[PDB]
C-alpha cells in the first residue's frame, strides 16, 4: 500500500522534502518515479530512479529536485529545492512497472493517492 | 432469484392495459435475466418497484418509449450482451420523452461496471442528464471487441453538474451516491478489473465488474459461471473417463450449466443433454427424449424426421402458418417450433399469390397434441365459434415465447368460447388473452393449474363481461366438477363429476 507525504503551502524558493511510504513491497528490480499534475495540465513525468540509483529527471526540475529510494526503511524520498510556483500541483509516486490504463495521474487521483504542493512569491 | 427476459423490441404492446402487469409478473422478486430486459411504452404514472432487485441480464437492456422519469436499475452489476440489440448494443436507451414534463432524467446505473459484449446506444430523449459524463470504456470489459458507442446529448434542459465529490466530474446524478466507481481504467498488473490501485488489489483473473478481495469468492460477478459461491472457467463435467480404456462414468461432482451459474439439474421445461448444459433448442443431431417421471432430456442419434413449426428449420423468417404451407402439419403429433396465426394468413396475399385460408384446411391440427414454441392468434374464421382443431393440444411448452413472453395469446377474435379441453398444462410464459369481444368461459377453465412458476398468469381485457355469460345462460354443465369447463355442456368438462362416454360425459 503506498501513500505520498511532505506536501504544504510553502513562499516560492523554499524547499520540501516528498515520501513515497509502501506497507509491503521491495522496490528491487522495478525502477520507481514521481508524477505531478497541475491544475487543468497534463499528468507530467517530474523524475525517475532505477533499481540500481542510476536518476532521470525532466528539463524543469534538474539541478532543483534529487530522488533517491531507501533500501532499508523501504521509502522513495524525493528532495525538491528551489520551487517556483510553476511547480504547484499533485505529487503522485508509482512504479512505472505497474502502470495504468486511463493514465497515471487520473488513476492515483480516483483512488485518492499523491500529496498537494502550493507555491506563491 | 433467476427469471426469463423478453424479445420484443421496438415492437407496441396490443394490450397497453395489462403490459406493466406482464412486467411486474416477469421482473419481481428476479436478480438474474435470462435473455433481454425490454422496458418499453410505460406511462408517467407507472411504478417499477419491481426492477430494484435486477442485477444481472445476459440479454441487452432497451429502454425506448417510455414517459417515466425513474427507471431503478440500481442494483444492476453487469449486461453479458450474449443477444444485442441491432446486434451492435449491449444497452439501448432510444425515445424517451416529447409528445411537468416527460421522459428518462437520470439513468443512474450506479452498480453497472461491466458489459462484457456489446457497446452503448442512447438517442433521442430531452429529459435526460449524465449520458456523456460517464466514462463507457470502464465499464465496457477489456476483451469485449464489441466496444461502439454512439451517444446524442441534444437535450431540452439545463443539467445540474455532478456532486464535487464525484472523483472526474463523472456521475449519472448530481447525488453524492451516482457517481461512477471505476474498475478497469484505474487498475495496474493490467488485471482487467480491480479494487484498488496496486496489482495487489486486483480481483481474481475469474471476476467481472469488480470484487471485494483477491480469491474468486470475493467476485461482484463471475466472467465465466458461479460454482456455489465459486466462479470456475467450467463447470464440473458429470463424465469422468477410465484412464486406460475411456470407459464413461458419471462423476457425483458434476454440474449442468445453466445462464452463468453451476446447478446439479436443469430448471422445469429446460432440457438436460449429455454436453452438461441446461438449453430450450437441442444440439444438432440429437433428439428431444422423455424420461420416466416426464423429465425431458437430449440424446445423440440415423436421427428420426419430425415436424418443424414457426422459427425452425426453413420456417426460421415465415411470418404465420399460411395456405402456402399449412400442409406441412398434416399428421404431425408435435410440432418443433411456434404456431402464429395472422390477419394475413386468412385473407392470403396476391402480391405472393398465396390465397387465402379455408377454414377446413386448420382440421389438419387434429393430430397435433404439443408444440414446443407458443401458440399465437390475432386472426381466426368466424365461422368457427372455438379452438376446436386443437382440441387435441395437450401442452404448450413455450421454450420460444412470442415477444419473449407470452406462452398463449389470443386477442381480436370473433369466437363464443376456447375448447381445449386437452390443454393440462403451459410450460413457460404467460397467457394474453384479450379484445375478444365473444369469448366466454374464461373464469371457468383453471389457469391456475395450467402454470408451473409464479412469473406465469393470464393478463385479460376488452372480452365479453362474465355478468352477460351467466346472464345469457352461458356456464359450465352440472358434470363438469367444480364447474371447471372450457365452454358448454359435458363435452367441455376438466375433470367428470361421474364416469366417462368416451368424447361426452353422462
Ligand atoms: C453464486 O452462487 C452462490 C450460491 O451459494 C451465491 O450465494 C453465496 O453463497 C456464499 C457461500 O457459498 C455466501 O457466503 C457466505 O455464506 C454463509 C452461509 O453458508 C453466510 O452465513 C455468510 O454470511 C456468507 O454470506 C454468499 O454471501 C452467498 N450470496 C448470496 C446468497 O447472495 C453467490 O452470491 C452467487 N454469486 C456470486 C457472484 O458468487
Ligand atoms: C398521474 O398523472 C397525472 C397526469 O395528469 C397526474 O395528475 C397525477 O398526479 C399522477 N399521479 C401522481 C400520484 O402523481
Amino acid at each position: 500500500q503506498l501513500q505520498e507525504s511532505g506536501g504544504g503551502s510553502v513562499q516560492a524558493g523554499e524547499t520540501l522534502r516528498l515520501s513515497c511510504t509502501a506497507s509491503g513491497f521491495t522496490f528491487d528490480d522495478s525502477d520507481m518515479g514521481w508524477y505531478r499534475q497541475a491544475p487543468g495540465n497534463e499528468c507530467e513525468l517530474v523524475s525517475s530512479i532505477s533499481s540500481d540509483g542510476s536518476t532521470y529527471y525532466a528539463d524543469s526540475v534538474k539541478g532543483r529536485f534529487t530522488i533517491s529510494q531507501d533500501n532499508a526503511k523501504n521509502t522513495v524520498y524525493l528532495q525538491m529545492n528551489s520551487l517556483k510556483p510553476e511547480d504547484t500541483g499533485v505529487y503522485y509516486c508509482a512504479a512505472e512497472g505497474h502502470r495504468y490504463e486511463l493514465g497515471t495521474c487520473a488513476a492515483l487521483d480516483y483512488w485518492g493517492r499523491g500529496t498537494q504542493v502550493t507555491v506563491s512569491s | 432469484q433467476v427469471c426469463t427476459g423478453t424479445d420484443m423490441k421496438l415492437r407496441l404492446p396490443a394490450s397497453p392495459e395489462t403490459h406493466l402487469d406482464m412486467l411486474r409478473h416477469l421482473y419481481q422478486g428476479c436478480q438474474v435475466v435470462q435473455g433481454n430486459l425490454e422496458l418499453t411504452y410505460l406511462p408517467t404514472n407507472a411504478s417499477l418497484s419491481f426492477l430494484q432487485d435486477i442485477q444481472e441480464v445476459q440479454g441487452y437492456v432497451l429502454i425506448a418509449h417510455n414517459q417515466v422519469r425513474q427507471v431503478p436499475l440500481q442494483r444492476l452489476r453487469i449486461v453479458r450482451g450474449t443477444q444485442l440489440f441491432e446486434d451492435n448494443y449491449a444497452l439501448a436507451v432510444l425515445d424517451n420523452g416529447d409528445p411537468s414534463p416527460g421522459g428518462l432524467r437520470e439513468l443512474q446505473l450506479r452498480s453497472l461496471t461491466e458489459i462484457l459484449k456489446g457497446g452503448v446506444l442512447i438517442q433521442r430523449n430531452p429529459q435526460l442528464c449524465y449520458q456523456d459524463t460517464i466514462l463507457w470504456k470502464d465499464i465496457f470489459h477489456k476483451n469485449n471487441q464489441l466496444a461502439l458507442t454512439l451517444i446524442d446529448t441534444n437535450r431540452s434542459r439545463a443539467c445540474h453538474p455532478c456532486s464535487p465529490m464525484c472523483k472526474g466530474s463523472r456521475c449519472w446524478g448530481e447525488s453524492s451516491e451516482d457517481c461512477q466507481s471505476l474498475t478497469r481504467t484505474v487498475c495496474a498488473g493490467g488485471c482487467a478489473r480491480c479494487k484498488g490501485p496496486l496489482p495487489t488489489d486486483c480481483c481474481h483473473e475469474q471476476c467481472a465488474a469488480g470484487c471485494t478481495g483477491p480469491k474468486h469468492s470475493d467476485c461482484l460477478a463471475c466472467l465465466h459461471f458461479n460454482h456455489s459461491g465459486i466462479c470456475e472457467l467450467h463447470c464440473p463435467a458429470l463424465v469422468t473417463y477410465n484412464t486406460d480404456t475411456f470407459e464413461s462414468m458419471p462423476n457425483p461432482e458434476g454440474r449442468y450449466t445453466f445462464g452463468a451459474s453451476c446447478v446439479t439439474a436443469c430448471p422445469y421445461n429446460y432440457l438436460s443433454t449429455d454436453v452438461g448444459s441446461c438449453t430450450l433448442v437441442c444440439p444438432l443431431h440429437n433428439q428431444e427424449v422423455t424420461a420416466e417421471d416426464g423429465t425431458q432430456r437430449c440424446e445423440k442419434c440415423p436421427c428420426a424426421r419430425v415436424c418443424y413449426g414457426l422459427g425452425m428449420e426453413h420456417l426460421r423468417e415465415v411470418r404465420a402458418v399460411t395456405s402456402a404451407n399449412i400442409q406441412e402439419f398434416a399428421g404431425c403429433k408435435k410440432i418443433f417450433g411456434s404456431l402464429a396465426f395472422l390477419p394475413e394468413s386468412f385473407d392470403g396475399d396476391p402480391a405472393s399469390n398465396t390465397a387465402p385460408l379455408q377454414p377446413e384446411q386448420l382440421q389438419v391440427f387434429e393430430t397435433l397434441e404439443e408444440i414446443t414454441g407458443y401458440l399465437y392468434i390475432s386472426a381466426w374464421p368466424d365461422s368457427l365459434p372455438d379452438l376446436s382443431v386443437f382440441q387435441n393440444l395437450q401442452v404448450i411448452r413455450g421454450r420460444i415465447l412470442h415477444n419473449g413472453a407470452y406462452s398463449l395469446t389470443l386477442q381480436g377474435l370473433g369466437i363464443s368460447w376456447l375448447g381445449l379441453r386437452s390443454l393440462r398444462e403451459l410450460g413457460s410464459g404467460l397467457a394474453l388473452i384479450h379484445h375478444n369481444t365473444h369469448l366466454c368461459f374464461v373464469h371457468t377453465v383453471p389457469w391456475d393449474q395450467l402454470f408451473r412458476n409464479p412469473h406465469q398468469a393470464l393478463l385479460h381485457t376488452a372480452n365479453r363481461p362474465e355478468d352477460e355469460c351467466v346472464g345469457e345462460g352461458l356456464a359450465c354443465h352440472q358434470l363438469c366438477a367444480r364447474g371447471h369447463c372450457w365452454g358448454p355442456g359435458p363435452t367441455q368438462c376438466v375433470n367428470c363429476s361421474q364416469f366417462l362416454r368416451g368424447q361426452e360425459c353422462v
